[PDB]
DNA sequence: AGACAAAACGACGCGTCGTTTTGTCTCGGCTCCCCGACATTCTC
C-alpha cells in the first residue's frame, strides 16, 4: 500500500541500548522489511567504524546479515545526481540527506523515517518524512 | 597588399561561408575556412512560401490559442450561469449537489460528468421531465408519426412551450444552458447596411435566350429572362447549361436615384456556400413566422428523421437566439416569483461582481432579462486596442528618470492622417509643391499667378472649402482652361483637399436651423476627435446627442446627418502632433502667419540666422541656404526641409554611418534584435544565422579584433530582400572612418551576379571537381538500376560525366542535390574582386583599348581567366572534399512561460485592478504532443491481438474506397454482412456500389441486403486498426482518447550497451521526455530496464561517424586527423521509429531520383533514407556508429586536457 | 538401477528484420497595427 524506507538514524538508535525506548521503536521499525538505500548502509558503516571504533570484520558481518535477512537494499539509481540537484533549488538540507531523499524517491518510496529531517514535511509531492520515535 | 576576404552566399535555408587571405597582385594567397550552415525544414515549406499558404508556425500557434480561448470563454459563461442559477434555487438537487460553489466557483467536482436531465439512482438513470415528455408524445400522436421517441427531444417542446406557457424552473435552466451552447453568428461592428439589404436567396427558371446582337470574339452573346420576370445582368455564351435551368441566385436591390431597383446578380450554390445556406435558413425560419426553437420542433414533428445539428440549422443571426430567449424570459417572468424578488437579483449582482461596486451600481437598475442576455450569455468583448502598436515620430522625444535612477526616453505616437492638422500640413506641402506649365511650349508659367502671398491665401480659401481637387478645378480657379495649361502633376490624378473639414462642413450645412458661423477651427478639431475616438454605435449616438445638447444646435437633423459617417480609414502619418505643431507656423504665410506662433527655440534660431552670428547648432550649409532669410519677414512659406531644420536642426535623416569595433558590438546587436522585424520568418532566420556565423568566424580566426575582415563579398543566387538588408547591416564591420567610404553601404561590400559565378566555375574547373565529387552517387544509381544511363562517357574530357534519363529529368539539378555547393559558391564569390564584377557587369567598353588593361590583367590570351593562385583548383578540391555540414537543431521540449492576469488586489485599504503573475511552476510544451485524430479502444473476439498492441476504432465515411479487405476492417459484423451482400449485388464493384447514388440505393432498400430484416441507414462506420496508440490524458474522459505521436516528435533515440558488448536501441516518446525534463533529469534514461549502460542518444540532424569494418573504435578520439575517408563515413540522422534509425550521408541534400511505388526504385529505397550505409559493405549504421559534435563552423569538438582542466577551473 | 538432465516433439502462436505501404482535422466572418516592392512631385 506504501513503500516505506528508512535512514541511518533508525539503524543507529536500534544499535544502542542507552535509550531502550528509542531502540525498541527502531527495532519494530525494522520488522516490516523497510526498504533502505545503499548510501544509508555506507553511512552506517562510516559511523560504526568512526564513532564506535568497532572492528572491520564484525561490522561487515553485521552489514551482510542485515542486508540478507533484515532490510531490503535498493539499487542505486543513475539519475540520483541530477534529481538531487533538482531538489536542491527548492530545499535546503545537508546534501547527504538530499541524496538519501533523491534515491528514496527515485525508487518509488512513499514514507521515509528519520529524526533530523523536519518530520511531516512533503518532498516534491512524492514522499513524506515521518519521525516514528514520537 | 594582403587582404582578408569573407564570401557569403545566402539561400532560402543555407549560408555558405568562406574566408580567404588573398594577395592577387602576386598571384598568391590561400584559403582559410569553408563551411555551409543548414536550417532544416521540409520542402513543403519551400514549395509553399513561393505562393504563400499560412507559412508560419507562429500562425498555427495563434490559431490553437484562439480556439482554446474561445473554449475557456464558453466555459466561463457556463460557470457564471451555474452560480446565478444556484443562487436562484433553479438547479435540481441531484445536479446542484455536485457542482463546487465554494473553492472552484461553478465547476464540477473532480472525476464527475453530471447531466442536468439524467438522475442516477442506485446505478440506474431516469428522466425527470416526465410530464413534458408525455405532452410532447401527445403532440406527436396528434400529428400521428410515432409513439416512441428519444427523451432528450423534450428541449424543443419546452422551448416552444416557453413562448406562451408556464414551465417549471429546471426546464428554464436547461434552456438557458442550451442557449449558452448555441449562440449564433454576430458582427461586432453592426453597421446596418442599405435599408432594403435585399440579399435574397431565390431559385429561378430561365424562359428563353433572345439573341442580343452583341457580337464578341466571333460569338454572339445572348440575354437571359426568368419566368417570374427579371433579366440577368450579365450576358451568356454557352447555351446548354442555361436553358430551362433551375438556377439559384443571391440578388441585391438598391433604389437608385431615378427611383427604381438597381438589381444585382450573383450565382451561388446551396449546400456548398456558407452565405447561401445561411440566407436560405434565414428566409425559411422567417417565412414560418415563429421562433427558431419552435421551427425546429415543427420540422422534427413533420420529419422525425431530420438531422438538426449541422444539417437543419447550422448558423443563424444572433438576433433569433436573442429574441427567442427574451420572449421566453419575459413570458416565464409573470409566473415565477423568483424573477421579481429584487433581493435575489441583488444577491446575484453581488456574487457575480463582489469587487466591482461600480458595475453593481450599474446593474442594480436592470433586471434578470438584461443580466441573462446582455451580461452573461450574449456578452461579446470588443477588440483589443492596437493604439499601443502605433508608430512613433522620429523627432519629438520625452525624457524621464525611472525608479532605477536611469534616464530613458518615451516616444511620441504618430499623428492620425484624418486629423485636420495633418490635413493642413499635407495640403500646404502640396501648395508649395504646386507649379503650372503651359501646354503649347511647356514653359514655367508660374511666378505670374502665384508670386504674392495674397494669391496663396485666396487659393487657400478656395481649396479649404473643397474636398478633392483635380485638373478642372485647378485650371478654372485661375480662369484657365484645359486647352492651354497644365499643373506638372498627372493630368488625370486628383489630390486630397482637406477631406475631414469639407465633409463636416457639408453635413453641418445639411442640419440647418443654425447660423453659418458655428464651425471654427477648435470646433472642427473637437468634432473630429469625437468621430475618431468613440467607435461604438450606442456610444456614438450618445456622444452625438450630448454634443448637440451642449452646443446650441437642435438635435433634430444633427443626429440624422451625423449618424452615417464612414469610419476614418486606419492610417497614421509619419510624424506626431507636437512636431507638426512646431513645424506649421514657419511655412504659414500671409494673414494665417504671425511671428508670435513660432516657439521660443525657433524664434531664437531665427534671430541667430538674421543676425548671422556663430552657433554650434547651425551649420554652414544653413547659411548657404538661408542667405535670402535676411529679415524676420522672410520666414514666410518655407518648404518642408527649411522649417524642419529650423525647428530641430537636422537636414532630414542624415544617418549615423557607425562602425563596430569588436565582436562585442555584433553580439550586442544580435541580443537586441527583435522578433517579427522583417518580411517573414524565413529571411529573419537566415539573417540571424548569418550574423551568428560571422561572429563565430570572427572569434575563431581573428579573435574579434578590429578590421579583421579586409573585405566582404555577398551573393544570393523574392529572396532579393536579403541583398540589401544584410549588406547594410554588414557595412558596420568593413566601413572606413577616414571619410572616403560613405553611403548606405561600404564600398568594400561587392555584390555579384550568377553570370560571374558560373563563368568562373566553368573556366577555373570548379565544375569539373564538382562532377568528380558527385559522380560516385551516379555510379551507385547505375549499379542499383543495372544500366549505364546515369553516366555518359565523353572524349573531349575522356571521362564519365554524371547524367540522368529524360524521364527522370523533371527538375533534376546536379548542384542542388548536395549541401557543400553553398560553400563552393561562397569560395568562388570571395576570390572575385571588384575589377572582375565591374568587367562582367559593364563589358560594354565603347573602345577595346580602355578595357584591354583588365583583359590582359584578368584573362589569359580573351579566352580564360587567370587563377587567383597556381594551386587554386587543387586546394579547392582538398577543401570541398573535407567539409562537414552543420545542421541547426530544435530540441525544445519544455520552456518557462509567464502568466499575467488581471485581478483585484487590496492595497492601502482599497481594491484596485492590476496584473498579477502566476504563482508556482508551469511549463510550456514547445512541440505538438500528438496527432489531431482521436480513436477509441475496442475489443473484438474474432481477431487475435499480439501482446503489447491494442485495437483502436474510428468513424469514417462509407465511400468508394471500401473493398473486401477494408470492408472486413469494419468493426460491426452485421454492417459487414449487409455491406458484402450489397457489394456482391453490384458485381463486386465498390465504385458503383458506394457512390452517393449507390449509398442512397442501399439506404432505401436495406431489407434486400439484410435478409429482409429492418436496420437503420448507414453513412459512417467504425473501422478498427491494430497498433500502438496511447491515452491523451488521465482525467475525466481523457483516459478514453487514444492518439498517435505527431509528425517530427520522435526526437530521441537511445543506444545502450550491456556488460558483454551488444548494443541495444530504443525510441523514447515525447511524453517521457517531457516528464523527465520537468523533473530536472536528462531527456533519455541513462540505463535501460536490462541495466545496460547508455552509449548516448541521437536526434534528427545529429552527426555520427561510421567506422570501417576493420577499425576498432572504442577510445579513438583524436578527431584532428579527419581525412577524406574519415569524413565520407559521416552520417546524419533523419528519423527514428521503434528500434530503427534512418541515416543520410551528411553531404546529400536531394536524391538523384526519389522513390515511386510503380517503378519501385530510388536513390535510398522506399524511405528515401537507409538504416545502413550506402557503400557496398551495407553495414547497420546503428551497431558501430559513434556520435560526434560540431560547432556552427563544422569543427569537431572532443575532450582534451585543457578542457578537462577548465571543467573545474571554471568552478575553481 | 534408478532417477535425474536434457533432448525431442508436436503443438499452435508469435516474431523475423527488410521492406514497402498507408495515413495525416475543416471551413466561415470581420478589425487593426506594422513593414516591404513598384508608380509621381518637391527639397538637400
Ligand atoms: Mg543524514
Amino acid at each position: 500500500l506504501d513503500k516505506i524506507a528508512i535512514d541511518t538514524n533508525i539503524l543507529l538508535y536500534a544499535y544502542d541500548n542507552r535509550d531502550l525506548d528509542k531502540q525498541d521503536r527502531a527495532v519494530e521499525i525494522l520488522l516490516k522489511k523497510p526498504f533502505v538505500t545503499q548510501l544509508v548502509v555506507f553511512e552506517f558503516i562510516k559511523v560504526l567504524e568512526r564513532r564506535f571504533k568497532m572492528d572491520k570484520k564484525e561490522i561487515t558481518k553485521l552489514t551482510i546479515k542485515l542486508l540478507k535477512e533484515v532490510i531490503i537494499p535498493l539499487s542505486l539509481h543513475r539519475d540520483i545526481y541530477n534529481y538531487s540537484q533538482f531538489l536542491l533549488q527548492r530545499y535546503n538540507f545537508g546534501l547527504s540527506d538530499i541524496l538519501v531523499l533523491s534515491d528514496s524517491i527515485l525508487n518509488n518510496c512513499t514514507i521515509l523515517l528519520s529524526e533530523d529531517m523536519c518530520n511531516g514535511m512533503i518532498v516534491d509531492k512524492k514522499l513524506k518524512i515521518v519521525n516514528p520515535f514520537l | 597588399m594582403i587582404k582578408n576576404i569573407l564570401g557569403l552566399a545566402l539561400g532560402t535555408n543555407s549560408i555558405g561561408w568562406a574566408l580567404v587571405k588573398q594577395d592577387f597582385e602576386n598571384k598568391q594567397g590561400e584559403i582559410l575556412g569553408m563551411g555551409s550552415r543548414i536550417i532544416p525544414m521540409s520542402q513543403d515549406i519551400l514549395g509553399d512560401f513561393g505562393k504563400g499558404n499560412s507559412v508560419s508556425q507562429t500562425a498555427e500557434r495563434t490559431k490553437y490559442r484562439s480556439v482554446r480561448r474561445l473554449r475557456e470563454r464558453f466555459l466561463l459563461r457556463r460557470e457564471r450561469l451555474h452560480r446565478v442559477l444556484y443562487i436562484l434555487n433553479f438547479l435540481p438537487e441531484h445536479y446542484a449537489s455536485q457542482i463546487d460553489f465554494e473553492k472552484r466557483l461553478g465547476k464540477f467536482k473532480v472525476e464527475t460528468e453530471p447531466k442536468l436531465v439524467w438522475k442516477n439512482t442506485d446505478g440506474q438513470f431516469s428522466f425527470l421531465f416526465q410530464n413534458s415528455f408525455n405532452e410532447m408524445l401527445e403532440d406527436f400522436k396528434a400529428a400521428g408519426q410515432e409513439l416512441k421517441i428519444p427523451y432528450d427531444w423534450t428541449i424543443y417542446h419546452l422551448r416552444k412551450k416557453a413562448i406562451s406557457q408556464k414551465i417549471e424552473k429546471e426546464e428554464l435552466a436547461w434552456i438557458l444552458l442550451n442557449f449558452n451552447h448555441k449562440r449564433g453568428y454576430y458582427q461586432l461592428r453592426g453597421e446596418d447596411f442599405e435599408e432594403e439589404k435585399d440579399k435574397t436567396f431565390v431559385r429561378l427558371k430561365v424562359d428563353r435566350i433572345v439573341d442580343s446582337g452583341e457580337n464578341v470574339k466571333g460569338k454572339i452573346l445572348y440575354d437571359v429572362y426568368f419566368e417570374n420576370g427579371w433579366k440577368y445582368d450579365k450576358q451568356v455564351v454557352k447555351t446548354e447549361d442555361w436553358v430551362d435551368r433551375t438556377k439559384e441566385f443571391i440578388v441585391s436591390e438598391s433604389i437608385l436615384k431615378n427611383g427604381e431597383t438597381k438589381r444585382t446578380f450573383k450565382a451561388v450554390d446551396s449546400e456548398k456556400d456558407w452565405i447561401a445556406i445561411k440566407t436560405k435558413t434565414e428566409q425559411e425560419i422567417e417565412h414560418s413566422h415563429k421562433t427558431v426553437g419552435t421551427y425546429i420542433y415543427e420540422t422534427l414533428l413533420q420529419n422525425p428523421k431530420q438531422k438538426i445539428k449541422g444539417k437543419l440549422v447550422r448558423t443563424i443571426e444572433r438576433k433569433f437566439y436573442k429574441e427567442e430567449l427574451r420572449q421566453i424570459l419575459e413570458k416565464q417572468k409573470e409566473f415565477h416569483q423568483e424573477l421579481q424578488s429584487d433581493d435575489l437579483y441583488n444577491d446575484c449582482i453581488r456574487e457575480l461582481y463582489r469587487n466591482n461596486e461600480v458595475h453593481q451600481l450599474t446593474l442594480r437598475k436592470k433586471d434578470f432579462v438584461h443580466l441573462f442576455m446582455e451580461d452573461i450569455i450574449f456578452y461579446q468583448r470588443p477588440l483589443r486596442s492596437q493604439k499601443s502598436s502605433v508608430s512613433n515620430c522620429t523627432l519629438e522625444f520625452r525624457k524621464y528618470k525611472g525608479e532605477n535612477g536611469a534616464e530613458h526616453t518615451q516616444y511620441l505616437k504618430a499623428i492620425p492622417k484624418s486629423n485636420p492638422y495633418y490635413q493642413e500640413f499635407r495640403l500646404w506641402q502640396w501648395i508649395f509643391n504646386l507649379n503650372l506649365y503651359t501646354k503649347d511650349n511647356d514653359e514655367n508659367v508660374t511666378k505670374v499667378f502665384l508670386n504674392t502671398t495674397q494669391d496663396f491665401e485666396n487659393l487657400f480659401e478656395f481649396l479649404n472649402t473643397r474636398k478633392e481637387v483635380d485638373q478642372k478645378a485647378l485650371l478654372k480657379h485661375f480662369k484657365l482652361n484645359e486647352k492651354t495649361h497644365r499643373w506638372n502633376f498627372v493630368e488625370d490624378k486628383k489630390y486630397p483637399c482637406n477631406e475631414t473639414k469639407t465633409m463636416i462642413s457639408s453635413r453641418l450645412d445639411k442640419v440647418e436651423n443654425i447660423s453659418d458661423d458655428f464651425l471654427t477651427r477648435d470646433i472642427e478639431q473637437k468634432i473630429w476627435h469625437i468621430i475618431y475616438s468613440v467607435n461604438d454605435k450606442v456610444e456614438y449616438e450618445k456622444a452625438l446627442k450630448s454634443f448637440a445638447r451642449k452646443h446650441h444646435l437642435d438635435e433634430s437633423s444633427f443626429f440624422e446627418a451625423f449618424r452615417k459617417f464612414p469610419p476614418f480609414k486606419s492610417e497614421y502619418g509619419s510624424f506626431s502632433e507636437k512636431a507638426i505643431k512646431k513645424l506649421l507656423p514657419l511655412m504659414r504665410l500671409g494673414k494665417y502667419w504671425n511671428y508670435a506662433e513660432i516657439d521660443k527655440y525657433s524664434r531664437e534660431r531665427i534671430q541667430k540666422i538674421i543676425t548671422g552670428e556663430y552657433d554650434e547648432n547651425i551649420k554652414d550649409k544653413v547659411r548657404e541656404k538661408s542667405v535670402h532669410l535676411t529679415i524676420e519677414n522672410d520666414f514666410q512659406g518655407l518648404q518642408l526641409w527649411l522649417a524642419q531644420y529650423i525647428v530641430y536642426g537636422r537636414h532630414s535623416e542624415a544617418s549615423m554611418i557607425g562602425k563596430w569595433n569588436s565582436a562585442n558590438d555584433l553580439e550586442v546587436f544580435l541580443k537586441d534584435f527583435k522578433q517579427h522585424s522583417l518580411r517573414n520568418p524565413i529571411v529573419e532566420q537566415v539573417i540571424t544565422e548569418t550574423l551568428r556565423v560571422v561572429k563565430d568566424i570572427w572569434l575563431k580566426y581573428g579573435n574579434g579584433t578590429k578590421d579583421f575582415f579586409n573585405e566582404i563579398h555577398i551573393e544570393l543566387g523574392d529572396t532579393r530582400y536579403i541583398s540589401k538588408y544584410i549588406s547594410g547591416i554588414l557595412s558596420n564591420i568593413v566601413r572606413v572612418e577616414d571619410g572616403s567610404d560613405e553611403g548606405v553601404n561600404s564600398k568594400n561590400i561587392v555584390p555579384g551576379n550568377g553570370k560571374i559565378t558560373t563563368q568562373l566555375k566553368q573556366d577555373w574547373g570548379l565544375n569539373d571537381v564538382w562532377n568528380d565529387l558527385i559522380l560516385p552517387r551516379f555510379e551507385r544509381m547505375n549499379q542499383l538500376t543495372n544500366s549505364k544511363d546515369f553516366t555518359a562517357w565523353n572524349e573531349n574530357h575522356q571521362k564519365f560525366l554524371p547524367t540522368v534519363p529524360i524521364e527522370f529529368s523533371k527538375g533534376f539539378s546536379k548542384k542542388r542535390i548536395d549541401h557543400r555547393h553553398h560553400a563552393l559558391d561562397a569560395l568562388v564569390i570571395a576570390c572575385a574582386t571588384t575589377d572582375h564584377v565591374n568587367l562582367l557587369n559593364n563589358q560594354s567598353a565603347k573602345s577595346d583599348t580602355k578595357r584591354y588593361d583588365l583583359k590582359k590583367k584578368l584573362m589569359k590570351f580573351p579566352k580564360q581567366f587567370l587563377k587567383p593562385w597556381e594551386k587554386f583548383t587543387v586546394d579547392a578540391k582538398h577543401n570541398l572534399e573535407s567539409i562537414i555540414v552543420s545542421f541547426k537543431q530544435n530540441l525544445r521540449v519544455i520552456n518557462k512561460a509567464t502568466n499575467y492576469y488581471e485581478k483585484y488586489v487590496e492595497k492601502d485599504g482599497t481594491k484596485n485592478k492590476e496584473r498579477v503573475e502566476q504563482a508556482g511552476t508551469n511549463w510550456a510544451i514547445r512541440k505538438p504532443m500528438h496527432k489531431d485524430t482521436v480513436s477509441g479502444k475496442v475489443d473484438l473476439p474474432w481477431v487475435k491481438v499480439p501482446k503489447g498492441k491494442i485495437l483502436t476504432a474510428t468513424r469514417k465515411s462509407l465511400d468508394s474506397s471500401f473493398d473486401l479487405k477494408s470492408i472486413g476492417s469494419i468493426t460491426d459484423t452485421g454492417i459487414q454482412k449487409i455491406l458484402k451482400n450489397y457489394l456482391a449485388f453490384k458485381d463486386g464493384n465498390p465504385e458503383l456500389a458506394f457512390s452517393p447514388e449507390g449509398i442512397d440505393d442501399l439506404n432505401k432498400n436495406i431489407e434486400k441486403y439484410n435478409d429482409g430484416k429492418p436496420h437503420q441507414p448507414i453513412n459512417k462506420v467504425r473501422v478498427f486498426e491494430l497498433g500502438s496508440k496511447f491515452q491523451v490524458g488521465q482525467t475525466g474522459n481523457k483516459k478514453g482518447k487514444y492518439v498517435e505521436a505527431a509528425k517530427g516528435t520522435n526526437l530521441f533515440f537511445a543506444v545502450y550497451e550491456d556488460e558483454k558488448g551488444k548494443r541495444s536501441y530504443e525510441t523514447i516518446p515525447l511524453n517521457e521526455v517531457i516528464e523527465r525534463q520537468k523533473q530536472g533529469l536528462t531527456s533519455v534514461p541513462l540505463e535501460n530496464e536490462k541495466g545496460s549502460r547508455l552509449l548516448f542518444d541521437l536526434s534528427p540532424n545529429d552527426l555520427v561517424y561510421v567506422p570501417e569494418i576493420d577499425e576498432n573504435i572504442d577510445s579513438n578520439f583524436v578527431f584532428s586527423n579527419l581525412n577524406k575517408e574519415k569524413i565520407s563515413r559521416i552520417y546524419k540522422v533523419e528519423k527514428t521509429s521503434g528500434t530503427e534509425c534512418y541515416f543520410v550521408r551528411q553531404d546529400i541534400a536531394y536524391l538523384i531520383k526519389q522513390y515511386d511505388a510503380k517503378t519501385k526504385i530510388g536513390e535510398l529505397e522506399s524511405q528515401n533514407k537507409l538504416q545502413v550505409t550506402m557503400t557496398d559493405d551495407r553495414i547497420r549504421i546503428t551497431d558501430t556508429c559513434v556520435k560526434i559534435n560540431c560547432d556552427r563552423l563544422g569543427n569537431i569538438n572532443f575532450i582534451t586536457k585543457e578542457k578537462i582542466k577548465q571543467i573545474f577551473n571554471e568552478f575553481r
